[PDB]
RNA sequence: GCCGGCUAAGAUCAAGUGUAGUAUCUGUUCUUAUCAGUUUAAUAUCUGAUUCCUCGAGGA
């Protein structure tokens, strides 16, 4: 039924030594390639023979139709190093809104510039408590990891067992989670001592 | 006739001679002051841990309750104790409390004293006002004027017992021994203080323990101090089996047959499976649709004869029938080794039928698969299914 | 927006997600009340004080 609004392009003929990455570069030269919403792996297909043999044909779907008409009048009858490619509107014969909106936001025109995620915790432990207790440091590290996991995805967590002030570093993927952890950890008690939290 | 539905709600109960849980606070055997405090606090429906602990404390037996944080264990320890104090009044002797509550922290002891004062509001009963790290003269002057309950620290209680300020008489002094946060009191740090507190006590006195978590060693240490304890946690009574994997999918009523055909076609769920249905006519229609789809299937329901149901059960046990459709009558009591998969296409109205359908496959320590289709009409059973999945660990 | 109203007109306090940045969502609550001070262009905000009716319970 859908005559136009077809964002799929069919690459007739290709070098039999074509990889996927060179192909997706060829196709990304002409716009954004639509990505499968449930996963990664842009919606690009390399048609293959009954074996590892490469038939030499390729499919690529695009986010928009203007990129298809761009590839039509710029890739057709153009030579890669050895071979002559052919480009045609793909023929077919026989969660959603979230990632749709994300791929759309990839075309934004939002303001850039600006400023252009690590929380430091102090007064949490002491080196004198770890001298006669070898399992207290690991339990304190597990408690700090369980406290930092509730605020966000912790990418790196370190505890200085030789620092007299009890320095600990929690590096997360987002600075907002680190700011929330610093706001929730400032003034709180841990092991009978008042621990402080600051940004980095 | 709905006494089993209160136990299926998910409250593991263990012990001999356990009373029935109360549905509301108005019919729980409480006094007028406890009911007035419950009406003033705004409690419309009681907690299940409170409904399991209040008859066990009103009967006079030792109880050990475990629940989540913020479930109302302090009110569940204060309300039946105050109800038994108001119903069975005794002479307020000098330097002797009628209840002993042990708290590991001073702030927790102050919160327990505030909860006991709120539960005993609009009455002349003042329990205690004492904490560690404060002046002992003010605490002795507060305890000398009369003490109903004793909610304080074990160190302050040991200091009061050593200085002859508060002790338990032999004949009749206290009838209830409360223990808030019993996991910390049964540890190595608070072991001799709790031992000296439990040693100098009356022989005829109940022991109550409440904590958020309870290890095996702490429970084994706490069971020696009590006399015939009753355990109360969640979930065990009428709960699902942990060996059988439970899966819940959100599908429509017409898409359930397509999901069953996709599970029978793509996955290996067609052979050696039991399919639960709602009615007998729907089970017969599902069996006819499975037989029309080139799949050997048998049916067993109340509409069929007994000989045909026995032949279908023999074909399902021997391996002649790949799938067996059954009603809710065959969900409980049936012990078939060939039933490895349990497909609940129609969700029952009660959680006991779903627990019996999940427990029918993968028994005697063996593994099993249980896939249930949840629809929009079974919104009342979704909370019971979530509670069963939280109790079974799914 | 529809023919003055149907509480989509505002503020706020906790938590989650995420960005270089802006942000997005859930629970909420919203004083239904008075006086004094702070403050605001004015609000706002904050700082303190303040027995009767009905059928053991509820409301003021």
């Amino acid at each position: 039924v859908e005559e136009d609004r077809n964002t799929n392009v069919y690459v007739s003929g290709l070098p039999p030594d074509i990889t996927v990455d060179e192909f997706i570069q060829l196709m990304s030269k002409f716009g954004i390639i639509m990505r499968d919403p449930q996963t990664e792996e842009f919606k690009v297909k390399l048609y293959k023979d009954n074996q590892g043999n490469l038939k030499g044909d390729g499919l690529c779907c695009y986010l928009k139709r203007e990129s298809v008409e761009l590839a039509l009048k710029l890739l057709d009858e153009d030579e890669i190093r050895g071979y002559k490619l052919h480009v045609e509107v793909a023929k077919f014969q026989l969660d959603y809104k979230k990632k749709l909106s994300m791929q759309q936001k990839q075309l934004d025109w939002r303001p850039e510039r600006r400023a252009g995620r690590v929380v430091i915790i102090k007064n949490m432990f002491h080196p004198m408590d770890f001298e006669d207790d070898p399992l207290v440091l690991n339990e304190i590290r597990e408690d700090l990891r369980v406290e930092c996991s509730k605020f966000g995805q912790i990418r790196k967590l370190l505890l200085f067992d030789r620092h007299p002030d009890g320095v600990a570093s929690v590096s997360f993927r987002d600075p907002e989670e680190a700011d929330y952890c610093i706001q929730t950890l400032d003034g709180r008690w841990f092991g009978g001592r008042q621990i402080t939290a600051q940004a980095w | 006739v709905n006494v089993f539905r209160l136990e299926m709600e998910g409250i593991t109960v263990k012990g001999k001679g356990c009373p029935k849980p109360i549905k509301s606070w108005v019919q729980c055997g409480i006094s007028m002051k406890i009911l007035n405090s419950l009406k003033k606090h705004g409690y419309e429906k009681p907690t299940p841990i409170q409904t399991q602990a209040i008859p066990a404390i009103m009967s006079g037996r030792d109880l050990i309750g475990i629940a989540k944080t913020g479930s109302g264990k302090t009110i569940a320890f204060l309300l039946p104790m105050f109800r038994h104090i108001m119903d069975q009044r005794s002479l307020e002797e000098g330097e002797g409390p009628i209840a002993v509550i042990m708290t590991p922290t001073r702030e927790l002891a102050l919160q327990i004293t505030k909860e006991c004062k709120k539960f005993s509001k609009t009455l002349g009963l003042r329990v205690v006002c004492v904490y560690g790290g404060t002046g002992i003269s003010e605490q002795i002057a507060e305890l000398k004027r009369g003490a109903e309950i004793i909610v304080c620290t074990p160190g302050r209680m040991i200091d009061m017992l050593a200085a002859n300020s508060g002790r338990v008489t032999n004949l009749r002094r206290v009838t209830y021994v409360v223990l808030d946060e019993a996991d910390r009191m049964f540890d190595m740090g608070f072991e001799p203080q709790v031992m000296r507190i439990v040693d100098n006590v009356r022989p005829d006195r109940q022991t109550v323990m409440f904590s958020a978590t309870f290890p095996r060693a702490m429970e084994a240490l706490a069971r020696r101090i009590l006399s015939k304890p009753i355990e109360v946690q969640v979930g065990g009574r009428s709960v699902v089996c942990s060996d059988v994997e439970q899966q819940v999918i959100v599908i429509e009523e017409e898409k359930k047959f397509l999901k069953l055909l996709e599970l029978l076609g793509h996955y290996q769920e067609s052979g050696s499976v039991i399919i639960f249905v709602d009615k007998q006519e729907h089970a017969d229609g599902l069996l006819k649709d499975l037989m029309r789809a080139s799949y050997p299937c048998m049916s067993l329901h109340g509409g069929i004869d007994q000989y045909d149901r026995d032949s279908i059960i023999n074909d399902f046990k021997n391996g002649t029938c790949k799938l067996l459709v059954a009603t809710s009558v065959a969900a409980r009591g049936l012990d078939v080794k060939h039933l490895i998969l349990v497909v609940n296409y129609s969700c029952p109205n009660h959680y006991e039928d779903y627990v019996h359908r999940a427990g029918r496959t993968g028994r005697a320590g063996n593994k099993g698969y249980a896939y249930t289709f949840i629809t929009e009409d079974q919104a009342r059973y979704a909370g019971d299914i979530i509670k069963a999945l939280e109790l079974s660990g799914t």
